RNA sequence: GGUUGCGGCCAUAUCUACCAGAAAGCACCGUUUCCCGUCCGAUCAACUGUAGUUAAGCUGGUAAGAGCCUGACCGAGUAGUGUAGUGGGUGACCAUACGCGAAACUCAGGUGCUGCAAUCU
RNA sequence: GAGAACAGAAAUCUCCAGUAGAACAAAAGGGUAAAAGCCCCCUUGAUUUUGAUUUUCAGUGUGAAUACAAACCAUGAAAGU
RNA sequence: AAGCUCGUAUCAGUUUUAUGAGGUAAAGCGAAUGAUUAGAGGUUCCGGGGUCGAAAUGACCUUGACCUAUUCUCAAACUUUAAAUAUGUAAGAAGUCCUUGUUACUUAAUUGAACGUGGACAUUUGAAUGAAGAGCUUUUAGUGGGCCAUUUUUGGUAAGC
């Protein structure tokens, strides 16, 4: 019927490994009250920044 | 009782077996990084005390207090625990919190809490309520409980909710037992008699208090009397003190 | 539901690495600012006039 | 402890190599204690290898 | 410290609901002079024939100097003489009459005769600390009163003897 | 230092029993016209701090008290447990080697500490 | 546990002790003491639009559940729920 | 198997330091909870079904509602206490610190929250050891009857069950 024998050495033939964290996580499932601000937020920064600062 | 049941039993908290505190109220006033500020109005015999309390895991952070002593200095000194005295105190602070902020920039809002006072139509607790909803703190509330509404309609008497600012209940019962039994007219009242203020100059004081509050809110504390240390000196001779081992051992 | 311990630990050693570099660079000398683990203790001269040690004599039963 | 043996380097039967001895490598040999021998070594030995 | 009266508790036990009920209903209200609350039995028994809920006695308590005239002019029927026992460890005390026309009234024959139960309880100035809700509290040890203070007050006024 | 309002950790703060508390603060207490709430102005509501008390509440002290909190080359390196042997025993199980290591108990001392604001010989 | 005419093991009434020894539609286990239990007061959020997520898992479906956003309402003096 | 982007990257069937999680073995019964073989009578303290019934003062039969007053012995479906082995995360560049930039979210408030410009901080850049490259992507083959030993266990007296 039913065992595991034999089943974490299959585990660790291809090691066991991370889901690699990159930078900038998907804001897709944050609240998004957060989410409609913070467009508008980048919006005005990267104008400032190559209006002024240049 | 066994001593099994001593060692089973845990205790309430500190500040709910001496029952002065409702925490299933309280953890709904705390946990709404924003300072959520809280009015906190306490009623005792003879006195009144209102205070703008912050909430912080050290403990509490105090605003701004302002008590019914403080109204001798603004023209109110008989009936310091009436609804008027109850609505000059919630002008008091009303007026007092908001100078130190600047203020006097949507509207400041402060919430109301009670504690164990229970909620009846007319009481002495909403006075405050209105006394700080007209000084400029927005303290969100409707007009179910204020004096002078009526059971049958959703009516609120603007005629008759002016009269317990000024007094009213006070000035009409003077008028009462003015014609009725001067012996217990003499009895209570009696402040009011060695003063000679009778009914109706009673409304010219509290409009004229209001208008020293709105005046004269900056609170200089009383002066003192001896010291700090001198009152503590003084304390130390009425209290005992702990007892040392070997005076217990040769007991 | 928690809060956890171990990282804000992290936080304060973070905090003196600062002030460590901060004053060696001032005084000119070594920082050694990284941990190590145990070592195995030197030699130290202990001197029985204090206290004779006494025999054992594993009997008792 | 194959896998601690693998990080001492030690792969194949008689194999040896130098370990410095703190608290952490002290728990390692602890492990495979059954598998290998250790000791403290003299100048002359490790001149000869 | 006195040992004033706090109220009196006036209860009438008729098996049945019905007119039996508020007939016996109207002696204490037109005594009392106040409307008496009625009581739902909890359970059933079938012996006594009664059945749940079924509003199977009325009671009465009176606070102050009107129940000091009703308790003189109904102990006068005891002839100034409890019994022996009759007193809680607590320090209160009850005495059942039959016979209500012995307080007086008409004999009224829509009405007619019941059988009450009068009961006393005592306390001290001071007993709001229990029955208040802020900082409640329990009352001392010298202050809760004692069964044998009742009995000297007892035998005090009134000029009764207990007995026995 | 004493009290008061609002709390933080939530018995070292509880439970039982007696005894003290200067001032002020709280509390008991007085009355029912009005808002108000009840079988009952008891609870709650409003009114005066005037008619009276520290008797309770509350605070503090006391007891080889019960409970409760830390501590111990105390129990004890004991029980148990990871690893190793072509170790012992017919077994049931027990030594040994490299390691980790309790609890009940016994004894020792302890019996609330503190945050903001206001106020008192 | 101590008391109250008829009235007792069992009606009703009164105080003291009372850490859940009760109750919460039902199995069992959790949970709960100014409540999540009891009794009153008002009510339809047992609603609309679709997404995000957890458990069973192929990280498919179905069931059940969690935290939000935009609307419209309920209740309370209010924070809220 | 075909490879592709790159080249000490950053990772690991491992240990240390720090910090969580658990209710097993051992402990406990004079701390809460505590079965078991067993059982005499108690007719509106009930009756739980059943059959009858031109009815209900309504019969007939069977578990009983109750242990009524007791006694000893417990544990996987009992607990205050709590190992060993096993197990989650952290040990810095995507970092710390300063100055101040944005917005329709937030605050009583340009206070916060998020992401930034500019400036300071270098190989001991933040524990050990190791790294015979690291990383990602397609595509398909076989397989989907397993068995044995050490130790812990459940059903079974027992077993190459």
């Amino acid at each position: 019927n039913h065992t595991a024998h034999n089943q974490t050495r299959k585990a660790h033939r291809n090691g066991i490994k991370k889901p690699k964290t990159y930078k900038y996580p998907s804001l897709k499932g944050v609240d998004p009250k957060f989410r409609r601000n913070h467009k508008h937020a980048l919006h005005g920064t990267a104008k400032a920044l190559a209006a002024a600062k240049k | 009782k066994s001593s099994a049941y001593s060692s089973r039993f845990q205790t309430p908290f500190r500040r709910r077996r001496e029952g002065k505190t409702d925490y299933y109220q309280r953890k709904r006033l705390v946990t709404q990084n924003t300072p959520k500020y809280r009015l906190v109005v306490r009623f005792t015999n003879k006195d009144i005390i209102c205070q703008i309390i912050s909430s912080t895991i050290t403990g509490d952070v105090v605003l701004a207090a302002a008590y019914s002593h403080e109204l001798p200095r603004y023209g109110i000194t008989h009936g310091l625990t009436n609804w008027a005295a109850a609505y000059a105190t919630g002008l008091l602070i009303a007026r007092r919190t908001l100078q130190k902020l600047g203020l006097d920039p949507r509207p400041f809002k402060v919430f109301l809490d009670i504690g164990l006072q229970r909620t009846t139509t007319g009481a002495r607790v909403f006075g405050a309520l209105k006394g700080a909803s007209d000084g400029g703190l927005y303290v969100p509330h409707s007009e179910n409980r204020f004096p002078g509404w009526d059971f049958e309609t959703e009516e609120i008497d603007p005629e008759l909710l002016r009269s317990y600012i000024f007094g009213g209940h006070v000035s009409q019962y003077m008028e009462e037992l003015a014609d009725d039994d001067e012996e217990r007219f003499s009895e209570l009242f009696k402040g009011y008699l060695a003063d000679d203020i009778d009914a109706d100059s009673l409304e010219d004081i509290y409009t004229s208090a209001h208008e020293a509050i709105r005046a004269d809110p900056a609170f200089k504390p009383t002066e003192k009397k001896f010291t700090k240390e001198q009152y503590a000196a003084e304390s130390k001779k009425y209290r005992q003190t702990k007892l040392s081992k070997e005076e217990r051992a040769a007991r | 539901i928690k809060h956890s311990k171990c990282r804000q630990e992290f936080l304060e050693r973070v905090k003196a690495n600062a002030a460590k570099r901060a004053e060696a660079k001032a005084q000119g000398v070594a920082v050694q600012l990284k941990r190590q683990p145990a070592q195995p203790r030197e030699s130290r001269i202990v001197s029985t006039e204090g206290n004779v040690p006494q025999t054992l004599a594993p009997v008792p039963y | 402890p194959r896998k601690v043996l693998q990080l001492l380097r030690l792969t194949r039967i008689n194999s040896g190599t130098f370990v410095k001895v703190t608290k952490a490598t002290l728990e390692l040999l602890k492990l495979i204690e059954p598998y290998v021998a250790y000791g403290y070594p003299s100048y002359s030995t490790i001149r000869q290898l | 410290r006195d040992l004033k009266i706090e109220k009196l508790v006036l209860n009438i036990s008729v098996g049945e609901s019905g007119d039996r009920l508020t007939r016996a209903s109207k002696v204490l209200e037109q005594l009392s002079g106040q409307t008496p609350v009625q009581s739902k039995a909890r359970y059933t028994v079938r012996t006594f024939g009664i059945r749940r809920n079924e509003k199977i006695a009325v009671h009465v308590t009176v606070r102050g100097p009107k129940a000091e005239e009703i308790l003189e002019r109904g102990l006068k029927v005891k002839e100034y003489q409890l019994r022996d026992r009759n007193f809680s460890a607590t320090g209160n005390f009850g005495f059942g009459i039959d016979e209500h026309i012995d307080l007086g009234i008409k004999y009224d024959p829509s009405i007619g005769i019941f059988g009450m139960d009068f009961y006393v309880v005592m306390n001290r100035p001071g007993a709001r600390v229990t029955r208040r809700k802020r900082c409640k509290g329990t009352v001392g040890n010298s202050h809760k009163t004692t069964k044998e203070d009742t009995v000297s007050w007892f035998k005090q006024k009134y000029d009764a003897d207990v007995l026995d």
